[PDB]
């Protein structure tokens, strides 16, 4: 789940 | 009074004049950047709010208490066990502090009469939409305030039955700690109620069932080709 990890650890 | 504990998850609530405003302003320049050969439909619109109430969740899950202390592989098992539990649950909390008969309150903080979602909706989604009403009615008379409604969050988000966790003793300890201090808090705040924590854990398997049933929505609409593809909901569900 590509998107979830970029959410989770974006910024 | 208020045990520690809860006035610590309460600290991590999200700001919710702020995220109804950056929801609804992100909605209104997603329609405005398309040109008039690429609006989005009704369904269209309704992934798109959807999407930007989970990363409002994933947001709020990062930033708070005990979930920041996790690796991000452990924090994706723990929302991918949950994410439509905490939408749910999100979403009947919403109607229970800020619902009017007739009316959903959307995440964007605007009131919308219910028979013209319901017409727009259909069968499965108004089913849907109604079990959960029936939920708000019951937590309503129930007297479900924020404190409780905290604690069931936290619950929901760090389940004994999620799988292959490496942190599990958080697990373990947000469980034993969010429990005792629910059941303590509505013992004192809420003498006259004597069963009322067991009476909301009862409403957790409900939440469940409402979200198998718009997992079950969701799903339907991709196997017709409906949902947008990269949905973070549908990625979500393709698991
Ligand atoms: C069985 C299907 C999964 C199908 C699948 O695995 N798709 C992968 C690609 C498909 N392949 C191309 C490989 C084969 C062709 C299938 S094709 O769909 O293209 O004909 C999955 C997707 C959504 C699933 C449930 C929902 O969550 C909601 C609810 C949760 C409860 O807890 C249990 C009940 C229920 C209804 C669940 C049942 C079942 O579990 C579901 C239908």
């Amino acid at each position: 789940n590509a998107l979830l990890r970029y959410l989770l650890d974006k910024d | 009074s208020i045990p520690h504990l809860i006035l610590e998850l309460l600290k991590c609530e999200p700001d919710e004049p702020q995220v109804q405003a950056k929801i609804m302003a992100y909605l209104q320049q997603e329609q405005a950047n398309r040109s008039k050969h690429e609006k989005l439909s009704t369904f269209g619109l309704m992934c798109k709010m959807a999407d930007q109430t989970l990363f409002s969740i994933v947001e709020w899950a990062r930033s708070s208490i005990f979930f920041r202390e996790l690796k991000v592989d452990d924090q994706m098992k723990l929302l991918q066990n949950c994410w439509s539990e905490l939408l749910i649950l999100d979403h009947i909390y919403r109607q229970v502090v800020h619902g009017k008969e007739g009316s959903i309150f959307l995440v964007t903080g605007q009131q919308v009469d219910y028979s013209i979602i319901a017409s727009q909706a259909g069968a499965t989604l108004n089913n849907l939409m109604s079990h959960a009403q029936e939920l708000v009615a019951k937590l309503r008379s129930l007297q479900f305030d924020q404190r409780e409604f905290v604690c069931l969050k936290f619950l929901v988000l760090f389940s004994l039955d999620v799988k292959n966790l490496e942190n599990f003793q958080l697990v373990e300890g947000v469980q034993e700690q969010v429990n005792a201090a629910l059941l303590d808090y509505t013992m004192c705040n809420y003498p006259q109620q004597t069963e009322k924590f067991g009476q909301l854990l009862l409403r957790l398997p409900e939440i469940r069932a409402i979200s198998m049933q718009a997992e079950e929505y969701l799903y339907y609409k991709h196997l017709n080709g409906d949902v947008p593809y990269n949905n973070l909901l549908i990625e979500m569900l393709h698991a």
